[PDB]
């Protein structure tokens, strides 16, 4: 019995069969295999062709699933994230900010954007979803969505006041202190672009200028740059808070 | 979801995944009414060795005609008696 | 066609089975009598005796026995 | 009397399991239920001067 | 609820005489039995899901007592050789002919209804 | 049209018979809080019914 | 899968939402120092993460043995609470929820001759906490229970519809007796969740994470 | 299910000047909310057999196990101190006094739902 | 039905048959609210009587104050321990 | 009005009674012990003893006793 488990072994638990069982729920197991590593240019071609009849009947969980599915196996079709940015527009009602952070994070990987995607992605989270869910985000999925809407160049200042909720000391304090160089960096930038200082910018300025030695020369210009900015659109100087 | 999946793999193994096509048994076997007289005493004589190989020092309650499975043939698992071989076994178990 | 119609109605058991399994399980627990290996005793002797003295080995047959007639607890050691 | 059970693990965990059902029953069943009852009576009422303002300023019918 | 007759009646008769061959297929749809469609999925009814946890329920009942038996291995492998056969009759039986020899053991499936025949119920 | 403008709002909110046309500008402010607390609460307890 | 259809404004719904709001109202979050906007408003929601959920334990707890307590007062029925390692296990989880609440803010490390006398006074509460409420649950049923074979004494031995004044003023002592056992179970649920707020509340305290930058005038 | 006020509109749109102000009473019909009318009455649930039948069981357990009892006069007699209770509480308790102090517990039901207002979403 | 009418009739009893009323007992009562407080005390003293009444002869388990029922005084309804009485109990049950 | 929408729902249990009433009695059936009087024996001693000796007093109690302590069983006359 030491080869007839091998010949049973090569031929019936192969990755093709794993994909010819993956084929009925597609979100679901292209999903959970890119979480334990299986991240395949070859079976993600046929994830993608399997699912495509199936996406505009999609739930916003299985959207989710499927669009963070094909970021982390780093495969763009560009006819299946039309059928998906197809769904987020026609439903953009019953998305979370929870969820559409996860898909403007995969729409910003590969640059693919539509005007009528950013209008009902800011539409969603401005006035469909909770306006404090971007408070729970987490600072690193906020400036994501800040940095696909700054180079798409798409103002949308109702939006750019509900995503400014998130950064604060608590939600960027729980970033990696090179992972809050890189979200300030990238927030500062999509608030410059669009010229809009709210009163929460104190915060991303103020996680720069604590701990200034992680940052450049250069950086440190462009941040007080912004700085400069925010003083003369909410008229005061920037002060920094010791406790006592 | 959970339950519309499991129907539709089940019936792709229970109609579509044949081992009888793709491990080519044509050759060796007559008929799919013959394979199937095979796979069930197939699936007899793994479910005995599997059931044995799950705990294979034990002493048998079935009887053994005058046989010993391996280099035992003293120990606890040959012996005839379940009173002897529960007092034979529990000084091979602090050691082992 | 009706196919569609009865699809909707799911799983729905025999019409009176909870009937069924009440009589079952009244006949089984409603004996009238002490449950298999027990025994009734008084008050004065359960209040005084610990817990692994109140159980029989013959009761506690070991899940899978090396040997055929382990049990999983000794029981009372006096006699 | 009774003062002492026959097992005091047994009753501390039907308090247990009482306590936890009922915490379970509230935060799924009965709060979802009454914050859907008392937020849209709460929504409505911390919005009202600046809903009506709002939707006041919008409609082009005066 | 109305008889559906008796509404194609009402509907021809109110109908023009230009409009009535082009509308009779609204009247026909009007008339057409209820057909329901295909609900949404649900994947276990509560009752399904008592007789999958009940069988389960029973199933690791029984395993627990046949491994607890004096003859535990014994009775461990007759659940092979039971199971076994379950295998070999999805294998062997002509679920097709059995499902119309069953068919055709109740004479109210063994034949078509033979009843009202064209001819004597035309009316003109 | 005018008439059929008119059975809309009516059929909707049928409370808007109780304001004149020609009094209904000297009820408007700048600021919705000044509006005339003439028909106001007359308004609001018809809306709510004929019970 | 289908949840069933509530009535806004049930009784039970607006019971249920007084009760809460006033275990809520025991551990009252604090005022900050800024003004709360948009600034302020994660600062706001973090320390409500931050805090314990003391207003639905106390209700739970509440709940939980107002329906128990008031099962001894039911007929054909006895309460829960009245069992020792039913009362005493309620109270010694609620004093290890403010335990374990207390030690997971320092270490989960337990903190000179003075503190093993406070000690003392602190796994106090882990019995006085259950027992209270263990012991009015059975000392108004056992003085119930002795008054009741006193007052059947007179009707045993003097008659039963022979003589009526003297077990009519004892079943007036008796009737009493059971509408204060009505009182004791109302307030001895009502004692035991205004202590949980307080024992769990001494631990319900983080500091506020405010702005730690600010552009001023 | 579409919209009730879009209906109004197209419905009064639809119509003729002639026959705008008999069929409005029709069209006030159509965009009525649906109330659903009493339907026939069924004496039990079967949850509700469950929960008589389960207290009738459960009284009857309690009161065999009180009967067996050392001191099992005082537990029937205690049974009876504690119903007569039951039926003071339903002599003295003013339960529509009780009703409204709960009414009043609740924030959404101690007050008036203060909303929108008709000044600011009247349409013209 | 079964239990519409059973609804119906306890509606009734609840609301419209009052023996407060029936009764006239305005003349000898103060309050309706007394009356209920009788009325309480009043069906304590009943379920008292009739469990006593359901079976006299008993030994109580109660403790009585040195007092006997009838004229007994020296039976097994009277005896303080319960041994005895049992004993005595038995010679009395197999002639009555 | 909805009320004639609210008087066609039945009586209903709360929405995980079932669980609550798993766990209550899961409880008391999975103690780990015998029951409450009774003391496990071996399968020699519960085929050779008859009902009647298997039977104890104490767990018999008479249900209306006329003198406080009365058992309707005798149990083994045997000590
Ligand atoms: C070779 C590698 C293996 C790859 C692994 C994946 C392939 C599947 C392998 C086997 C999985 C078995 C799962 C079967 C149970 C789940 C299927 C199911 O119940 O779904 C539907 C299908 O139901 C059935 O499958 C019933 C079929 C039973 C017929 C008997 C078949 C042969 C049984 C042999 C006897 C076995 C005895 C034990 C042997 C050890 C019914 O539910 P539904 O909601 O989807 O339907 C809509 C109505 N609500
Ligand atoms: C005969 C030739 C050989 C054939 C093959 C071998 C036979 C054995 C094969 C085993 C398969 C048996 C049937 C498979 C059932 C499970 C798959 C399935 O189809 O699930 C359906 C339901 O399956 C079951 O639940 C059946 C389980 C029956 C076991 C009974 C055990 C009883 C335990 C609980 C008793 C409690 C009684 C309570 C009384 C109120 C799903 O139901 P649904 O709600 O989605 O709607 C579909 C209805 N058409
Ligand atoms: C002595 C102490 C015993 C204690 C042990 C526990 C037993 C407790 C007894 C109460 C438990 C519940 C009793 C169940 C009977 C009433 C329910 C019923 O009437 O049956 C069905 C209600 O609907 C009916 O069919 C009513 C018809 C009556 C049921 C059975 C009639 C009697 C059958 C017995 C055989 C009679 C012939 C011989 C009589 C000598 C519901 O059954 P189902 O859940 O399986 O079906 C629902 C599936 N969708
Ligand atoms: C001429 C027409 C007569 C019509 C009557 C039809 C009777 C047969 C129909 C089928 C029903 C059978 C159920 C009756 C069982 C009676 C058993 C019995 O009397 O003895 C019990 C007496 O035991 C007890 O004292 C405890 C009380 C037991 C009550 C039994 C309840 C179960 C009833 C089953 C439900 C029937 C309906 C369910 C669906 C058919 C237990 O038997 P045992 O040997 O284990 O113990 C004897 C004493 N040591
Ligand atoms: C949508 C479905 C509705 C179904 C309809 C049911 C209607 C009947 C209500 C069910 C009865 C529930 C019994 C609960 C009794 C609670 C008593 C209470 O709420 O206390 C007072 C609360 O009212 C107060 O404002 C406070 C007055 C002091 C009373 C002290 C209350 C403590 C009582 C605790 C209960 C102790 C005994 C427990 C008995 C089970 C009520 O008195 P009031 O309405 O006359 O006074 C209001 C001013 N007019
Ligand atoms: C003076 C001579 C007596 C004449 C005899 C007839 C008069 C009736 C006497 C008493 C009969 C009691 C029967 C009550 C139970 C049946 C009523 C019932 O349940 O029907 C409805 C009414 O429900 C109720 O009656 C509930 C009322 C309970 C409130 C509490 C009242 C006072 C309780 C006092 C405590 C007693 C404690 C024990 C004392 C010994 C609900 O069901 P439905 O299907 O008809 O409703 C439609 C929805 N499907
Ligand atoms: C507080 C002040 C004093 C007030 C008066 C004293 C309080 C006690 C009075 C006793 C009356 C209690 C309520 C009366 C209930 C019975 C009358 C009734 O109305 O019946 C209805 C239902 O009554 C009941 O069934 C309630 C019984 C509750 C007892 C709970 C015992 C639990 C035993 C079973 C547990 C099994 C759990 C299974 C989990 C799946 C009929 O239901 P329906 O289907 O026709 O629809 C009407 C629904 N609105
Ligand atoms: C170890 C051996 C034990 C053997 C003893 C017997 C126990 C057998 C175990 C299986 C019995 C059935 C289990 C019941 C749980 C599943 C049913 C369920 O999910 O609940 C409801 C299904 O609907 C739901 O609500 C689903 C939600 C889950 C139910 C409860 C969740 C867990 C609550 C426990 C507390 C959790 C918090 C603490 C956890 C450590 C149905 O309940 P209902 O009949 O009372 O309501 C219907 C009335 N119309
Ligand atoms: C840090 C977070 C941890 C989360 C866990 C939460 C735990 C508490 C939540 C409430 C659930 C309590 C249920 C667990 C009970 C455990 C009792 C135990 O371990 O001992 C049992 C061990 O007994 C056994 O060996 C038999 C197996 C018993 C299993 C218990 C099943 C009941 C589980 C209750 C269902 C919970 C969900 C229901 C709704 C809340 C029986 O106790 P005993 O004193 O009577 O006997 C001891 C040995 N002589
Ligand atoms: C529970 C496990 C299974 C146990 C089952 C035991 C009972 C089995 C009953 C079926 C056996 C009888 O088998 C029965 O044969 C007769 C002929 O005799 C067939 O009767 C008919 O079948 C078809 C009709 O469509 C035609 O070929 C023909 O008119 C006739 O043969 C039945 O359709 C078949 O069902
Ligand atoms: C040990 C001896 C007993 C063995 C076990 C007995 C099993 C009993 C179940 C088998 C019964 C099946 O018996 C079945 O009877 C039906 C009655 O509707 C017959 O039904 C059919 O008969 C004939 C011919 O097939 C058709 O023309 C007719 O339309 C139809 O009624 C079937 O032909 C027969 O197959
Ligand atoms: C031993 C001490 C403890 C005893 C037991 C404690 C019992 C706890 C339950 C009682 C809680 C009821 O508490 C209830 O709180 C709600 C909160 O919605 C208040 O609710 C109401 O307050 C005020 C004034 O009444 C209204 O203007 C307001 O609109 C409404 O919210 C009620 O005034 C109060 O009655
Ligand atoms: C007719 C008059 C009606 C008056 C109604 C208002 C009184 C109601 C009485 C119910 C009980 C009052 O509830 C009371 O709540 C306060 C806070 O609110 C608790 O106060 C507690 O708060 C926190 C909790 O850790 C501690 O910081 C504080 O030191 C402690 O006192 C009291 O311990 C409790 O007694
Ligand atoms: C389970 C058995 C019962 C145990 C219940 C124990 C908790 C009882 C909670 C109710 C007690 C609090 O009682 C509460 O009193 C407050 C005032 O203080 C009332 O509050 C208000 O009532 C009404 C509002 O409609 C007005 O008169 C007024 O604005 C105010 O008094 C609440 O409406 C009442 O509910
Ligand atoms: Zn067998
Ligand atoms: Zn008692």
């Amino acid at each position: 019995s030491q080869n007839l488990v091998s010949t049973f072994a090569n031929k019936v638990i192969v990755e093709e069969n794993l994909v010819n069982v993956a084929e009925i729920d597609v979100p679901f197991w292209s999903y959970w295999l890119s979480s334990a590593g299986f991240t395949s240019k070859d079976a993600f071609v046929k994830f993608a062709e399997a699912v495509k009849p199936k996406v505009a009947a999609l739930s916003t969980s299985d959207i989710t699933n499927l669009t963070v599915a094909f970021k982390r196996a780093n495969y763009y079709d560009k006819d299946l994230f039309t059928g998906i940015e197809a769904n987020v527009s026609a439903n953009f009602t019953k998305f979370e900010t929870e969820q559409l952070l996860q898909i403007v994070a995969t729409f910003d990987a590969f640059n693919h954007s539509s005007v009528a995607f950013l209008d009902d992605v800011a539409d969603s989270i401005t006035y469909c979803n909770h306006y404090l869910a971007p408070v729970r985000a987490g600072a690193d999925e906020l400036a994501t969505l800040l940095t696909y809407y700054a180079k798409n160049g798409h103002e949308r200042a109702d939006l750019l006041a509900t995503v400014a909720r998130g950064f604060s000391e608590v939600s960027l304090g729980k970033l990696s202190a090179a992972q809050r160089k890189d979200t300030v960096l990238s927030a500062l930038k999509a608030f410059q672009t669009f010229g809009f200082y709210p009163e929460s910018i104190e915060a991303v300025i103020g996680a720069a200028l604590v701990s200034p030695a992680e940052y450049s020369a250069e950086e440190l210009k462009e941040v007080e740059a912004v700085k400069v900015a925010a003083e003369n659109a909410l008229g005061g100087e920037f002060v920094l808070i010791q406790e006592g | 979801a959970v339950t519309s999946f499991l129907g539709k793999a089940f019936e792709k193994y229970f109609y579509d995944f044949s081992a009888y096509e793709q491990f080519g048994l044509n050759r060796f076997l007559s008929s799919k009414g013959q394979y199937v007289a095979l796979r069930h005493v197939g699936f007899v004589m793994v479910g005995v060795n599997v059931l044995l190989a799950a705990n294979f020092p034990f002493n048998p309650p079935f009887p053994t005609i005058g046989m010993c499975p391996a280099g035992w043939e003293g120990t606890w698992v040959c012996q005839a008696d379940k009173a002897k071989a529960l007092e034979m076994y529990k000084e091979w178990k602090k050691s082992n | 066609s009706y196919s569609a119609y009865f699809a909707k109605a799911g799983f729905q058991f025999p019409a009176g089975l909870s009937a069924l399994v009440a009589g079952i399980v009244a006949l089984n627990v409603c004996t009238g009598r002490p449950t298999k290996g027990t025994k009734e005793i008084s008050n004065a002797e359960y209040n005084a005796t610990p817990i692994g003295y109140l159980q029989s080995p013959d009761q506690h047959p070991t899940a899978f026995p090396k040997v055929p007639g382990m049990k999983d607890v000794h029981g009372s050691p006096h006699h | 009397m009774k003062l002492l059970p026959e097992s005091l693990q047994q009753e501390a965990a039907t308090a247990a399991v009482v306590a936890s059902w009922v915490l379970w029953h509230l935060d799924t069943q009965l709060l979802p239920t009454i914050m859907r009852e008392h937020k849209l009576h709460a929504c409505w009422a911390a919005a009202a001067k600046r809903y009506n303002e709002k939707l006041f300023k919008l409609n082009p019918s005066y | 609820e109305g008889n559906s007759v008796a509404g194609i009646i009402k509907s021809v008769n109110e109908t023009s005489g230009a409009n009535l061959l082009s509308s009779l297929k609204t009247i026909k749809a009007q008339a057409a039995p209820i057909y329901p469609a295909a609900a949404s999925s649900t994947g276990y009814s509560t009752q399904a899901k008592i007789a999958l946890f009940g069988a389960l329920s029973w199933i690791l009942y029984r395993a627990d007592g046949q491994s607890k038996a004096h003859e535990w291995i014994v009775d461990l492998n007759l659940n092979v050789l039971q199971a076994a056969w379950l295998i070999s009759f999805s294998s062997l039986i002509p679920f097709r002919a059995v499902y119309f020899a069953f068919r055709g053991m109740a004479p109210a499936t063994a034949s078509t209804l033979n009843g009202l025949k064209t001819f004597s119920s035309i009316s003109l | 049209r005018l008439l059929k403008l008119w059975a809309k709002r009516l059929l909707v909110s049928p409370e808007l018979a109780i304001v004149p046309l020609n009094e209904f500008d000297a009820q408007l402010a700048s600021k919705f809080e000044g509006i005339s607390p003439k028909y106001q609460e007359l308004l609001s307890a018809v809306a709510q019914g004929n019970k | 899968s289908s949840v069933r259809d509530v009535k806004t404004g049930s009784l039970p719904t607006n019971f249920l939402t007084g009760v809460y709001r006033f275990w809520r109202s025991q551990n009252p979050a604090e005022k900050p120092h800024d003004p709360v906007n948009d600034r302020l408003l994660p600062a706001v929601v973090d320390a409500s993460d931050k805090r314990a959920s003391i207003g639905t334990w106390a209700t739970t707890f509440f709940c939980t043995i107002i329906s128990c307590n008031l099962l001894g007062l039911m007929p054909f029925n006895e309460a829960p609470t009245s069992g020792l390692g039913f009362a005493t296990g309620l109270g010694v989880s609620v004093w290890a929820t403010a335990t374990i609440l207390g030690l997971s803010k320092t270490g989960f490390k337990f903190p000179f001759i003075f503190v093993p006398l406070e000690t003392i006074s602190y796994t106090f509460r882990a019995v006085s906490l259950g027992v209270r409420l263990w012991v009015n649950m059975l000392a108004g049923h056992t003085l119930l229970h002795i008054l009741t074979g006193m007052a059947l004494a007179l009707p045993f031995s003097l008659g039963f519809f022979s003589m009526v004044p003297a077990t009519f003023g004892v079943c007036c002592l008796l009737s009493a007796l059971v509408g204060l056992e009505y009182l004791v179970a109302v307030l001895q649920s009502g004692v035991f969740s205004i202590l949980s707020t307080v024992y769990v509340g001494e631990f319900n305290h983080d500091k506020f994470i405010g702005p730690a930058a600010k552009i001023v005038k």
